[PDB]
């Protein structure tokens, strides 16, 4: 199970790059690992011996070495550039096409907020994980490992120093990381304390202030402040402890290696360049064990990436057209529910059961019920957003399972509770049920949806920014603005989500009346917990915890429907 | 990141000084850091100068016998070095913690004692973005950066003063890579920062795709934008590929050049330094020494130029602390005095207030409560039946006109009299992540559990509270997320009750409540108001007619008043608003 997805297949087109820039980067490796013992000929070969051939001929070759491991690692950086860049470019895009055909219980699983940090953050994680496998994952274990190359091939029993200066050093690594990892943790629990406190006092604070309990939320940010500031102090005494440490370790391996070079060259088994050349290599491998250890700090972070984007990359879309899906032309707005339950989680009891209803073309019908009772589930049946755990839903005598989703959905126009524009313009927003829509069109509807005069007084009107989100308007013309965008769409079926919250009572009435005029031909459903705006209904479609508890006028339902009576109880 | 642009400074010497003064208490410890950093850096000069007069002195005449006596220098010297970083480093690690501490209590204590206004204002993510990187960009730069910045000024100068002491040439010599460092740095440093914004810019849009179509989703899939959407992606994220390449060439060769420069001085040093020792004009050792110098001046001329650039970023941000320190406080007035056990009588004379002082929202009100009567404030979006509230708690103060409580204007009472005589119940009050006895006692702190369950009960909340988790113990984390709307509607009635103020205010939405808990929030209301004065901005029928008085407002103009039954006749404005939604 889960799925055999890999995001080792985003980097195989590029596998060129991904193979010249550890290649161009060995060649600063060599090109690095060569200057000191180019430095040993000067003085072993050159001075020692009285010639300046050698030391001027040599001298010359460690510039063009220089330059040459220069051209090392430009090339190395942007050959892995590339690599990197065109993995996460093709990352995101299968994250985004995998993302846009999810389904409400796909989302519900990966959190909509986990969904965004995933495409966003994960995939740079990714794409620097890259990046560095590509530069220095290639150039510090070769240093490191050249570096005790060289050493050896200097004088192999001066590397016994090396068996020496490596083990504390690897053990002043795990040390530091197995204990300053849950003192760094603990800094993070403590920060969000400090957040919190701060936050909840600017949400909540004509709640302290009327309370008279400003002096009690000083004392309690006291606490977050003195807990962060001690969380802090005893995590970073580790780091201020561990640099020194690390230096003075490497500084006693120089200590070492001409103390016990110094006992090596009196016996005539080790010239002075090459003493030079030794403590230079030295530290070299020292520095590369640093850089190896840090490195390793940064994959476990970056692993967790990968797991995050592979379960996206292997979710399967709840929601599927069939092969051999039936073409809807057109629709006439007949909509019938037969026994239908449903559950979004198989933990709890449904929130949808045996719901058996239908409604005949044309009709206005109220879904009305108090919070909670399945109106929004219900309707989301209608187009296949979720489907029926038990019993099928039904437009047109037809099995939506079995009918196309872009011919289905191009025939429903919903207007969502929660209300989302998008960037651009007023009218790019309300022509996304129609792109052939003409601005007679869009005027009418936006006159229906009592919204055209807001928009006629906006300064470049219909052309008027809609930001992200169209969070430069209020909940109440953004309501409008998608009702207006519901009916430009021309619909043969129309529901409107509870979408009479954020208007004045009275523009309620404007907006519901204009419909009949438009939506003449058109199977309407308006949901709404209460009473006076399912009046406006011909039909009312009552739900009471999850279940149909009545489905007829307010004379009817007044005397038979008792959830329909209690409702009445609440509001009148 | 690459700074965008250098700050602009309303005299940085002034905050400076301010700054400074924060580091008083504790100047003899900031002056034992300044010479642990002034030492530890000299030593660490002194360091490839041994190694060089070790080469000169104990290997190149054999004499070997003067080797234990360096290498016990060397190793003191050492010892030294690595003691005076953790003192300096655990000294000032503790010494700004201990500042940063001072201005998070500060800036605190400055929230609870600012005018409500600028929570209204601006946004409370912004407000605290920007506080706290202002706040960890001065402890950054206190507890770091300024020292570093310090030992790279010593160190480079010890180094260049013992290089021209040893050899002038050499030294002109090793000397000649700083300006090819800084020619080089400076062009891929433009280019970085250029490229870094262009990506940003890109970034940012793609980003804002990603969020917006994930968020609305469910539109997009109703709409069948799909393919649109896909289409809008990919142009956006072909052209983030081609910008974030060369975003990250840039980025990343600024370390090979580097390196080469290193390489560069050390084949220098190695090639014009064997051919001087050739010569008898420097010794071998020298030439160590000199190595031991060949990457002071590529990397931590750098470090320099941009610690300076952290300093200056650290400066505007501590300008931006203090103003915000400096901000006016709600205090109150000598002659303010505490309020007499009244009734509760509340009065407006003329009164006219706005937000923003262009767009007027209240003209002209003017109307008298007596002790005991339920007031219902009704009217349509954009009257300001809500601006009542922040007024008459003094949230805000009145431009023309008066408000009063019991005879005495309300701008001439302490505010703390003021908010314990008058409760006040928004629309959408506020909970706290603690348990529910802590949050009901929010408003009577010195009340027994005991007495809470007694007032619990008559409220209809007892019942759920002891029916959850942990009953009064269940701590609602998220200011509570995991209880309907409905109950946490309770809470706030059943807390606004312990306080026991003689005037009330309240909002109680109807909206998304059960059928059940609102027959039980309403019962809730009337023994809320049982004893005291209520002003209650209504949407329940049953309440607009038991009201001692209804005002009627529209349009920031009070139009009309009197009792439900007098103002259906009228025909006027109340007539209207109560037939087109109650006319069923
Ligand atoms: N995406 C979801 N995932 C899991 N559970 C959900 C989801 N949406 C709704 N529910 C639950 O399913 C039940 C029915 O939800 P829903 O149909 O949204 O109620 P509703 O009455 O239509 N909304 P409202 O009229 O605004 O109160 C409720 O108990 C919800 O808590
Ligand atoms: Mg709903």
């Amino acid at each position: 199970g889960g799925g055999s997805k890999t995001l080792a297949r985003y980097l195989k087109p590029y596998w060129i790059f991904a193979v010249l820039a550890p290649l161009f980067m060995v060649v600063e490796v060599i090109c690095d690992l060569s200057q000191p013992t180019l430095l040993a000929r000067i003085v072993d070969e050159g001075i020692a011996r009285g010639d300046f051939s050698l030391v001027l001929k040599t001298g010359i070759l460690m510039l063009i070495v220089a330059l040459i491991g220069a051209v090392g690692g430009i090339g190395c950086t942007v050959f892995a550039s590339y690599a990197s860049q065109n993995f996460g470019a093709d990352l995101r895009r299968d994250l985004f096409r995998k993302v846009l055909s999810f389904s409400i219980s796909n989302v519900n699983r990966f959190h909509t907020s986990s969904l965004i940090t995933r495409l966003t953050n994960d995939v740079t994680q990714l794409q620097n994980l890259v990046m560095m496998l590509l530069r220095i994952v290639v150039r510090a274990p070769l240093l490191f490992v050249g570096g005790i190359v060289m050493a050896v091939s200097i004088n192999v029993k001066l590397s016994s120093v090396l068996i020496f200066l490596i083990p504390p050093i690897v053990l002043l690594f795990v040390w530091l990381t197995k204990k300053g990892n849950p003192l760094f943790r603990k800094i993070q629990e403590s920060t969000d304390e400090v957040n919190r406190v701060v936050r909840e006092n600017l949400l909540g604070v004509r709640v302290v202030r009327a309370f008279r309990r400003e002096e009690y939320e000083n004392e309690n940010f006291r606490k977050a402040n003195e807990s962060l500031r001690r969380s802090i102090i005893s995590a970073f005494s580790l780091i201020v402890f561990a640099l020194p440490l690390f230096i003075f370790i490497v500084n006693m391996g120089m200590i070492a290696v001409l103390w016990f070079g110094g006992v090596l060259v009196r016996n005539n088994q080790m010239e002075i360049g090459s003493i030079m050349a030794y403590t230079n290599y030295l530290m070299q491998i020292m520095f590369s064990l640093m850089m190896i250890g840090n490195i390793l700090n940064f994959i476990v972070r970056a692993s967790a990436s990968a797991k995050r984007v592979l379960e996206v990359l292997n979710e399967k879309p709840a929601i599927e057209e069939a092969d051999n899906a039936l073409a809807l032309p057109n629709v006439e707005g007949s909509v019938s529910f037969e026994n239908v339950e449903f559950r979004y989680f198989e933990n709890t009891d449904p929130v949808l059961s045996g719901v058996n209803f239908s409604v005949k073309p044309g009709s206005l019908v109220a879904v009305l019920g108090e919070t909670g009772s399945g109106k929004s589930t219900l309707m989301n049946l209608i187009p296949r957003l979720i489907d029926p755990e038990r019993g099928r839903v039904e437009v047109d005598e037809l099995d939506v399972r079995t009918v196309k989703l872009k011919d289905l959905r191009g025939h429903i126009s919903a207007v969502p509770q929660e209300t989302v524009l998008f960037s651009g313009t007023i009218k790019e927003n309300l022509k996304w049920g129609r792109e052939d829509a003409t601005d007679d069109e869009i005027v009418e509807a936006a006159k229906i949806a009592q919204i055209h005069d807001f928009i006629i007084s906006l300064p470049e009107g219909y052309d008027s920014r809609v930001e992200r989100g169209g969070r430069n308007f209020s909940g109440g013309q953004k309501q409008r603005l998608s009702i207006a965008r519901a009916l430009v769409k021309k619909p043969k079926v129309l529901i409107l989500d509870d979408c009479t919250s954020s208007v004045d009572p009275i523009t309620e009435k404007r907006i519901l009346d204009g419909l009949k005029r438009y939506t003449k031909g058109c199977t309407t459903f308006i949901i709404t917990q209460k009473i006076p705006t399912a009046l406006l209904a011909d039909k009312i479609l009552v739900l009471h915890e999850g279940k149909v508890a009545g489905f007829g006028t307010h004379k009817e339902l007044l005397e038979h429907c008792k959830p329909y009576r209690e409702i009445y109880e609440s509001q009148f | 990141g690459p700074i965008l642009e250098k700050p602009a400074l309303k005299n940085p010497t002034a905050t400076l000084r301010r700054l400074l003064g924060y580091l008083r208490p504790h100047t003899f410890t900031l002056i034992m850091v300044f010479v642990f950093v002034t030492v530890s850096s000299i030593l660490g000069v002194l360091s490839p100068y041994l190694i060089g007069k070790t080469i000169d002195v104990v290997f190149v005449p054999r004499r070997f016998d003067l080797l234990p006596r360096y290498m016990l220098i060397l190793g003191t010297i050492y010892a030294l070095t690595s003691l005076l970083f953790w003192l300096q480093g655990k000294i000032m690690l503790t010494l700004s913690q201990d500042v940063v501490f001072r201005l998070r209590k500060e800036l605190f204590e400055k929230l609870q004692r600012v005018p409500v206004g600028f929570f209204d204002r601006t946004p409370h993510g912004d407000i605290i973005s920007r506080v706290i990187n202002d706040v960890d960009n001065i402890n950054n730069v206190l507890g770091n950066s300024i020292i570093q910045f310090f030992s790279g000024i010593v160190t480079l100068a010890g180094a260049v003063i013992m290089m021209f002491r040893v050899n002038v040439i050499l030294s002109l010599v090793t000397l000649s890579i700083v300006p090819l460092t800084v020619l080089i740095t400076q062009i891929v440093s433009s280019q970085t920062r250029k490229y870094f914004y262009e990506n940003q810019r890109v970034l940012g849009q793609l980003n804002g795709i990603i969020e917006e179509d994930i968020s609305g989703l469910t539109v997009i899939k109703l709409f069948t934008r799909e393919e649109k959407e896909m289409e809008k992606f990919d142009r956006v994220n072909e052209s983030l590929r081609k910008v974030g390449t060369k975003a990250q060439i840039f980025s990343g060769v600024l370390p090979p050049l580097m390196n080469m420069v290193n390489n560069l001085g050390f084949a220098l040093i190695s090639g014009f330094g064997g051919w001087l020792a050739l010569k008898d004009i420097i010794t071998v050792g020298t030439i160590a020494t000199f190595i031991g110098y060949s990457r002071q001046f590529t990397r931590p001329l750098n470090e320099l130029s941009n610690q300076f650039n952290m300093i200056q970023m650290a400066l505007a941000s501590a300008e931006r602390i203090f103003e915000i320190l400096d901000l006016e406080e709600e205090k109150d007035d000598p002659d303010a005095v505490e309020l007499r056990e009244v009734r509760g009588e509340i009065e407006f004379k003329n009164v006219w207030f706005s937000y923003d002082k262009k767009k007027p929202v209240l003209k002209d009100i003017t109307f008298h409560i007596k002790p005991g009567q339920k007031v219902a404030l009704v009217g349509p979006t954009g009257s300001g039946k809500t601006t009542i509230v922040n007024l008459l708690m003094r949230f805000y103060d009145v431009d023309r006109g008066q408000i009063l409580v019991d005879g005495i204007d309300i701008r001439k009472i302490k505010r703390s009299s003021l908010r314990s005589s008058i409760g006040i119940v928004l629309q959408d009050t506020i909970l706290f992540s603690t348990t529910v006895k802590e949050n009901l006692k929010y408003g009577n702190p010195g009340a027994t559990d005991e007495e809470i369950k007694e007032a619990a009960k008559l409220t209809h909340s007892d019942h759920f509270i002891k029916h959850l988790p942990e009953g009064y113990e269940t701590v609602l984390t998220d200011n509570g997320e995991d209880l309907s709307q409905g109950q946490r509607q309770l809470l706030a009635i059943t807390r606004a009750f312990l306080a026991n103020p003689k005037i009330l205010i309240l909002d109680e939405a109807t909206s998304n409540v059960d059928t059940k808990t609102e027959k039980s929030i309403q019962a809730a209301m009337w023994k809320l108001m049982e004893g005291k004065t209520s002003i209650i901005i209504a949407h329940r029928l049953n309440t607009i007619k038991n009201a001692d008085l209804i005002i009627v407002l529209r349009d920031g103009e009070i139009v009309e008043m009197g009792k439900h039954d007098e103002l259906i006749q009228k025909r006027g404005f109340y007539y209207e608003l109560f037939t087109s939604q109650y006319g069923l």
